[PDB]
């Protein structure tokens, strides 16, 4: 049996965000949009730590190459 | 038999905040990738550590480091439960502190220089009480934490300001010290163990 329990890390904690069995990249930055208000080009996706070297030295492709579990937790 | 149910063995990482679990395990448990789970050991004490699959573990153990191990009060062949944090929040405050014995012979500032590298952009799971080290420094110093702001765990935040007193602390008799020769302390005999 599969159960999206997928959380976020956000700055106050990492809780449960509201998604569904099968979504897309645009689906989530929709939610985040409205959410949290952010622009669609503005909210990067990022499934790793090293926060400070997100800053320009991460220019890897979120895409098949670095391949995103289903359910993968979104570290910001 | 509850599946939440492993015994604890030994790990092949060195990693102080992860623990090995095999692949069939961690989808009867409904783990993900870099998920948050949560270990209930003995004497009501519970760590928080990230999942990793490994094909070495069986099916009935669980791996995990000697720290984890010891702060979990279990032993070789105790059972501990494992569970995903389905609510985990960021420590808006970060208080560790040196111990005595780890600060001998040296002074100046080592917030700058230990209780900052090691905590940004970390992202590691801690609870209170909690000894880590640091080996990625130099000098394999032992910190301590000594609280956070949600008790009794949460998650490092590296946007949040550590703060650490200028004031060693002393070492338990319960907690022993990482300078001790350990398994990791031999080299070449693998098979002579």
């Amino acid at each position: 049996a599969e159960s999206i329990i997928i959380r976020v890390q956000s700055p106050d904690g990492v809780k449960r965000i509201t998604a569904t069995k099968r979504e897309t990249a645009a689906t989530f930055l929709k939610k985040v949009a409205k959410e949290f208000g952010f622009q669609n080009n503005g909210f990067s996706v990022y499934i790793n730590r090293n926060k400070t070297g997100e800053i320009t030295a991460s220019s890897s492709k979120s895409l098949h190459l670095l391949k995103i579990k289903h359910g993968d937790l979104l570290f910001l | 038999n509850r599946p939440n149910r492993l015994i604890v063995d030994e790990a092949i990482n060195e990693d102080n905040s992860v623990v090995s679990l095999s692949q069939p395990k961690m989808d009867e448990l409904q783990l993900f990738r870099g998920d948050t789970v949560l270990l209930k050991g003995k004497k009501r004490r519970e760590a928080v550590c990230i999942v990793l699959s490994d094909d070495t573990c069986s099916d009935e153990k669980i791996r995990m480091n000697r720290v984890v191990r010891n702060n979990l009060r279990v032993r070789l062949g105790d059972v501990i439960s494992i569970q995903p944090c389905p609510d985990v929040k960021y420590g808006k405050r970060i208080h560790v502190l040196p111990i005595d014995d780890t600060v001998e012979g040296i002074t100046g500032n080592l917030f700058e220089v230990y209780l900052k590298p090691y905590f940004l952009e970390a992202y590691r799971p801690i609870r209170k009480g909690d000894i880590f080290l640091v080996r990625g420094g130099m000098r394999a110093v032992e910190f301590k934490v000594v609280e956070t702001d949600p008790s009794p765990y949460c998650i490092v935040a590296p946007d949040t300001v550590i703060h650490c007193e200028g004031e060693p602390i002393k070492r338990e008799d319960e907690e022993e010290s990482l300078n001790e020769v350990g398994y990791d302390d031999v080299g070449g005999c693998r098979k002579q163990l």
